[PDB]
RNA sequence: UUGACCUCAAAUCAGGUAGGAGUACCCGCUGAACUUAAGCAUAUCAAUAAGCGGAGGAAAAGAAACCAACCGGGAUUGCCUUAGUAACGGCGAGUGAAGCGGCAAAAGCUCAAAUUUGAAAUCUGGUACCUUCGGUGCCCGAGUUGUAAUUUGGAGAGGG
RNA sequence: GUUCUUUGUAAAGUGCCUUCGAAGAGUCGAGUUGUUUGGGAAUGCAGCUCUAAGUGGGUGGUAAAUUCCAUCUAAAGCUAA
RNA sequence: UUGACAUUGUGAAGAGA
């Protein structure tokens, strides 16, 4: 609110915080993002390299969903079981009767290698596995089953 | 002219005033391909008062 | 001008944009009577319940899929499925969408089962104004819910075929790459015909 | 029927028969006023098509317009700014000769309603059209209930406002991605997503 | 066609149980049509062929007919629009010679 | 000699309709520069201001020559989000939408091209007569260069 | 909620066989010019020039030839929220 | 101003690589 702001504190004095030589004036050095090339040049190298020119490859008509893969790993894995039931299937081990697991119903889709799990069995259902995911699965005895 | 399709007539008067002259001048082309004998004759509107009407064409 | 170390905004105000500026006061108002618009409709619309009984549907792309969703209408083949005509079919309040062809058959007997059960619970009127007093239900689709197919069981044994589930995708995507590589070298290879 | 041979004659112009209705009608439509009544449609077949019916209450009217790049009406060719609007010359109307035949006629006709209009002939000078008109005020059409939505206020001069056939195509109203500019409506569409959107509770 | 079930590869997508719509009438626009087919062959001969047309044949029955596709390329406006035409005009050939 | 027809005229012919105002919103046309780029010409301002034609209570858009490429979806409009993103851009200053998904509201449709051909089944007016947003009978007119029914692609028609 | 009239020598719905199934042009499309667009070998719009087909046609956001696939049916029309 | 294309139809001779 304003009776917290300095411009409070100011009235009184000539010229705010401004300055008496340099004063407050319009546009000194021009507006917005004039000059990056030339006497703002210091500043756009050094915080923002890379912000002139081109790189890479177009893409027309882009749409994303043709690439949607939200990210899933081992390190978390579990949390899609319910909690209660994620006890009794960790105490099971069981390759007879095995929690099933699907990532895709899940928000999911992608199942990626980060981090240790129990030697208790998954049934991973998914799309697009890393290769050190399964193995890891494999550690655990269990399965990846592709779908769509 | 479904008659003349059809082969369901025999005697056909197509008069020489009809504008346009599109409205007629496939008949002629046509009742031959169709077999039906046809006439081009005067009158647009002698044909008409045979017919109850002021104008007739076909 | 150009100062510090902070993003790079995009701020696109230069237009005269304080004359296209829409506040929403009415938000409040918009709403008092949006409601009592519906509400004296379901009024003067009596027993019937404000909307058409919507299908089940699939919804695209590889996002989308995996849920299912309310199309706009039951189609053609589901509505003869359910035993009556498409003219009758929107006089009790269905709805009827012409085009979206079948091409799934679990969603089509979903589908015709989700007729028939809609036409159990209804009860439709006859000519005369002689009939059982109607109390009236304002949902329709809250009244006859969409639920997610099932698909699998909560817990199986471990089939391991033995294969690498991993490696499946690299041999399925470099089969899609090298298609039309390898059928140009077996056109070629027709060519030793001499 | 008859009407299907006129509308795949038509079809061939260049043909060795159509060149020379078109230039014998050609020439009498000149002789003629650049706006002026007639008394049946030349195409029976395509005013047809477009909803021309033959009872009364129904008009047809003939019309010339003038073919080509509009001229800007700039004084001594001065424009009188920057180097990219200072072009005269090779200039096009954003609307087509067809729409500016129908608002003329529809001019010339107040108490009529526009329908629609086809072409009929040209030279170098002039294309010539025939505009369908439907009497708002004459029973048969008040009466007849496939019509008569024409008498509705709504509908007054249609063709000034371009809702008419042609209108539609030069303002643009088509669905699919090559009509998102002029779909919805332009000018509606385009103060939409320059609207900025303040709620009660910003988001 | 058959969908592999699988997350990605050639045929991939999502095993359902394979239905098959009654196909729309819509879906034929193109329409043999009696009445069409037969009321333009006769039309055709009627109006004779045009200026184009005629010197299109002049080109295929002398010199080239790649080179009378290069006109019919130009003349009509495209390429797999202009052979239905060239194409076309071998039919009208047969109409002197071998009937 | 007499009678129609097409076309085209006239009347203080019988009945009507258009104009002008308003302009917040709405459909189009036409169309800037100040300005930004620390200069400036493309660009920006802006598909804006000014100028012009046409409406309604809403206008417009609309039952797809759509979107997608999915297990597909399904008129249009608007909100939320896509997204300051894809892309455009002295690739500089700057610009910049769409498909999906949630919600609001939900509504679908008709002509043209078909022979009633064992019957113009259609219609405007005039007129008396009444029960007068009109109804019947009679009569002139329209109309076969096509008025009615029937059918609109989701079909559907003829037959059986 | 009243009691009439009798609309029906009309109209609509639905089953099955076989045949047929007309669907819009100086248009679509193209070239070029201008303009416009986020639309980029060209997003729309219009001028002139060319000008289609009917198992055809349009779209499928990198131009072309070839081979398929997917999906809609233009160039006519009405409609509440 | 010059060329082209279109308005643009009907005929005849006698000449060009
Ligand atoms: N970044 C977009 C959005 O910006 C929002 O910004 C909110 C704050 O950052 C912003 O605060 C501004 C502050 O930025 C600025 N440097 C100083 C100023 N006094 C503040 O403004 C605040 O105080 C004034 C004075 O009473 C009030 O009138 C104003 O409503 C209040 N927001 O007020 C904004 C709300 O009006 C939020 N950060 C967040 O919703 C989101 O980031
Ligand atoms: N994207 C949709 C929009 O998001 C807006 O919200 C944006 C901001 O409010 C929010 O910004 C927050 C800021 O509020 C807060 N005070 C500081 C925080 N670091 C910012 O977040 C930012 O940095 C974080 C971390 O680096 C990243 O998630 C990201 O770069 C950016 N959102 O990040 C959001 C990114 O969109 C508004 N809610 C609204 O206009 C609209 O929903
Ligand atoms: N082609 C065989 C079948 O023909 C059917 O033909 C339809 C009609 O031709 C058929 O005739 C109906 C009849 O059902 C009903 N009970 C009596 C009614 N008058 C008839 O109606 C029809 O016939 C009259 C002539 O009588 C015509 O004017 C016109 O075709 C139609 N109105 O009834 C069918 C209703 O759909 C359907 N097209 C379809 O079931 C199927 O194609
Ligand atoms: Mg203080
Ligand atoms: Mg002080
Ligand atoms: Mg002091
Ligand atoms: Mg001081
Ligand atoms: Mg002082
Ligand atoms: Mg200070
Ligand atoms: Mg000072
Ligand atoms: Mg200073
Ligand atoms: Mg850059
Ligand atoms: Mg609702
Ligand atoms: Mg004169
Ligand atoms: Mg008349
Ligand atoms: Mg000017
Ligand atoms: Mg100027
Ligand atoms: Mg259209
Ligand atoms: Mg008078
Ligand atoms: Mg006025
Ligand atoms: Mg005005
Ligand atoms: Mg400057
Ligand atoms: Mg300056
Ligand atoms: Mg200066
Ligand atoms: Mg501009
Ligand atoms: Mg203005
Ligand atoms: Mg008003
Ligand atoms: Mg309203
Ligand atoms: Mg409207
Ligand atoms: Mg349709
Ligand atoms: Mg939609
Ligand atoms: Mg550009
Ligand atoms: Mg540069
Ligand atoms: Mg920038
Ligand atoms: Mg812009
Ligand atoms: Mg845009
Ligand atoms: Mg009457
Ligand atoms: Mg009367
Ligand atoms: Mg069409
Ligand atoms: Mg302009
Ligand atoms: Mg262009
Ligand atoms: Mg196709
Ligand atoms: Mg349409
Ligand atoms: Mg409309
Ligand atoms: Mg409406
Ligand atoms: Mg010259
Ligand atoms: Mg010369
Ligand atoms: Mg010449």
């Amino acid at each position: 609110p304003s009776r917290f702001t300095k411009t409070r504190k100011h009235r009184g004095h000539v010229s705010a915080g401004k300055g008496r030589i340099g004063k407050h004036r319009k546009h000194p050095g021009g507006r917005g993002m004039a000059g990056g090339q030339h006497h703002h040049r210091i500043n756009m190298d050094k915080y923002h390299p890379g912000y002139f020119g081109k790189v890479g490859m177009r893409y027309f008509h882009k749409q994303q969903a043709h690439f949607w893969k939200p990210v899933l790993n081992l390190d978390k894995l579990w949390t899609l079981i319910p909690e209660d039931k994620r006890d009794q299937y960790l105490k099971s081990a069981s390759k007879e009767t095995a929690p099933v697991i699907d990532t895709l119903a899940a928000g999911y889709g992608k199942i990626l290698g980060k981090g240790r799990i129990p030697n208790v069995p998954v049934i991973v259902k998914a799309r697009f596995v890393s290769k050190l995911a399964e193995e890891k699965i494999r550690a655990a005895g269990g399965v990846v089953e592709l779908i769509a | 002219v479904a008659l003349i399709e059809n082969k369901k007539a025999k005697l056909v008067l197509i008069a020489n005033d009809v504008d346009p002259i599109e409205l007629v001048v496939f008949l002629p082309a046509l009742c031959k391909k169709m077999g039906v004998p046809y006439a081009i004759v005067k009158g647009k509107a002698r044909l008409g008062t045979l017919v109850n009407q002021k104008t007739s064409a076909v | 001008a150009i100062s510090k170390n902070l993003p790079i905004l995009k701020n696109h105000f230069r237009k005269h944009w304080q004359e296209r500026v829409k506040v929403h006061f009415d938000q409040a108002g918009k709403k008092v009577s949006r409601r009592n618009a519906r509400a004296t409709r379901a009024a003067k619309i009596a027993p019937r319940p404000l909307d058409l009984l919507r299908p089940v549907v699939r919804a695209p792309t590889v996002k989308y899929n995996r849920k299912v969703r309310a199309g706009r209408g039951f189609t053609l083949a589901e509505v003869k499925a359910a035993g009556l005509t498409a003219a009758y079919a929107r006089t009790i309040g269905i709805a009827v969408d012409h085009r979206r062809q079948n091409r799934n058959q679990e969603i089509f007997d979903a589908n015709v089962q989700r007729l028939k059960e809609y036409q159990s619970k209804i009860i439709v009127f006859p000519r005369n104004g002689k009939a059982p007093e109607a109390e009236q239900v304002l949902s329709a689709a809250a009244t006859f819910p969409i639920a997610q197919p099932a698909t699998d069981v909560e817990a199986r044994a471990v089939q391991d075929n033995g294969e690498s589930a991993f490696r499946t995708l690299r041999l399925a995507r470099s089969e899609k790459k090298f298609r039309g590589i390898r059928e140009k070298r077996a056109r070629e290879k027709a060519e030793a015909e001499a | 029927g008859a009407y299907k041979y006129l509308e795949e004659l038509q079809r061939k112009k260049q043909s060795d028969v159509l060149r020379f209705l078109q230039r014998v009608r050609v020439w009498e439509y000149r002789q003629k006023n650049v706006i002026h009544r007639a008394a049946r449609p030349t195409r029976p077949d395509k005013a047809r098509r477009l909803g021309y019916k033959a009872k009364q209450g129904f008009v047809i009217y003939r019309v010339r317009v003038r073919r080509g790049n509009r001229k800007r009406p700039v004084p001594k060719g001065a424009t009188y700014g920057k180097p990219t609007n200072q072009g005269v010359n090779e200039l096009k109307y954003q609307r087509s000769l067809r729409a500016t035949a129908e608002e003329r006629v529809g001019r010339r006709a107040a108490n009529l309603r526009v329908l629609n209009s086809y072409w009929v002939n040209q030279d170098s000078t002039y294309k010539y059209f025939e505009v369908i008109l439907v009497d708002p005020q004459h029973k048969a059409i008040r009466r007849d209930a496939r019509y008569n939505w024409i008498c509705d206020p709504v509908h007054k001069h249609r063709e000034a406002r371009g809702l008419t056939a042609t209108g539609k195509k030069s303002r643009g109203i088509n669905k699919g991605h090559k009509f998102n500019n002029t779909k919805a409506g332009r000018r509606k569409t385009w103060k939409r997503q320059n609207t900025l959107s303040l709620w009660r509770y910003r988001k | 066609t058959v969908k592999t079930g699988i997350a990605i590869g050639l045929n991939k997508g999502k095993k359902v149980t394979s239905m098959t719509p009654a196909p729309k009438i819509s879906y034929k626009k193109g329409a043999a049509s009696n009445r069409t087919k037969f009321v333009r062959s006769l039309v055709r001969e009627i109006a004779g062929l045009s200026p184009y047309e005629r010197r299109l044949i002049d080109l295929i029955r002398n010199s080239g007919e790649k080179r009378a596709r290069k006109v019919a390329k130009k003349r009509l406006g495209s390429f797999t629009r202009a052979k239905a035409k060239v194409e076309e005009m071998n039919n009208i050939i047969a109409a002197s010679r071998r009937h």
